[PDB]
């Protein structure tokens, strides 16, 4: 009654998102090492009990339709729903390969009043990104 | 090492 | 009755507000490496924000950048957990 | 060696960004009445991160307003816990 | 891979309680926070923090408040406590006469700006609206 | 209820 219940006939969901290039309007420089990432997290997923599913290269548009669509379908027998994102960013922002989306908009897609069966299910959402230009020095 |  | 619409979700950030995130071209991302390293080994036995405090301790004290130009020499990174969760989250049973 | 300068923070907001939090003048704000009820009865044996996902659940699950503005009537709330500690936090021993 | 917790004091505890704002300002009085306060005076010290309670606090008051904090010796302390009660828009707080950014507040306790808290955890509880929008909830 |  402290846990979340796991007992559904499949784990869940998970959407890894792995941007590598931009086009160059962006600004954006290639992300090597991206792949070795999205290889990683998708057989430590999998291993976890997850149906796990990798996008690569991906727009705003097809982020954005691509979320929507998987918090339109039937989570009624998932303990949970996870996505993973691989890419730039700015404060509050990710990038697609042709501009900026914010992550609010990403994620409001699986509020519990637009996504009613993952209601009481944990969403998570992993994100590997800038979030802006500071550097941290570090100290001692 | 490179920044995102 | 009800439930918050903004209830249930986590946020694991790979670094703070306002801040640079570390990718090594030949190893991946800093978040990444960390992330897998632990979930590996405790992912199935440890709870999501033990498992995300480990990663934020391994991100912080393992990795230092190392760089030809001097203002992005001997960085750090701090990654940021988010959580709206109301309950307790283990990978099995 | 070193240590990033953001690491070991953790900020407990009683509510989500971009949102509202509530308070009722009789009994005082949603969030503090079910932060200090747990702290109350598990400060000292539950780590932070069980406490405040509890604090979560409670503000969540207990509290639904009322407002004869009804733009302001039944509305619910969910806090917001940001951590960037390290290691797990007990107060005690 | 817990926070050592053996030392002469818990920590230090700044409860900020702003009931009051100068008609400037436009907000209203905060009815209930007073209560509010004296709950979490009492929790904390029960947990062993070294509480102080600060009332109607200007911006220039709150920045100074934590800053001279960061500035004391916590060498003997396990941790540092501070919580903020006021209102609020997102990443900023109200003190009686205007708005400061949360973020200023909080670098004072930065690794490399409050050395005798290095390692050791900085909580900070901030009860404040972060916005203007309402959760209508479901089902 | 009132707001903060």
């Amino acid at each position: 009654t402290y846990q979340y219940n796991m007992n559904f006939e499949k784990l869940g969901k998970c959407i890894i998102i792995n941007n590598k290039n931009f086009d160059k309007v962006t600004g954006m420089g290639v992300r090597n090492g991206t792949d070795k990432d999205a290889e990683a997290l998708f057989k430590c997923f999998r291993s976890l009990g997850f149906d796990v599913i990798v996008y690569n290269d991906c727009s705003c548009a097809k982020m954005q339709d691509l979320l929507k669509k998987a918090s339109e379908e039937d989570h009624t027998n998932a303990a949970c729903f996870a996505c993973i994102l691989l890419s730039h960013g700015e404060e509050n922002v990710i990038y697609g390969k042709d501009g900026v989306t914010p992550i609010k908009d990403l994620t409001a897609h699986f509020r519990g009043d637009r996504c009613k069966t993952l209601l009481e299910k944990p969403k998570l959402f992993f994100i590997q990104a800038c979030r802006g230009t500071e550097l941290d020095d570090g100290i001692q | 090492v490179e920044i995102d | 009755y009800k439930i918050p619409v903004e209830a249930d979700f986590l946020f694991a950030y790979s670094t703070v507000p306002g801040y640079v995130s570390m990718r090594s071209p030949g190893r991946g991302s800093w978040f990444v490496q960390a992330l897998c390293s632990i979930l590996e080994e405790h992912g199935k036995d440890l709870e999501i924000m033990q498992i995300l405090t480990r990663v934020n301790d391994r991100v912080a004290r393992h990795f230092e950048s190392c760089s030809d130009d001097p203002h992005f020499h001997e960085k750090k990174q701090i990654p940021c957990v988010v959580s709206m969760l109301t309950k307790e989250l283990y990978f099995s049973q």
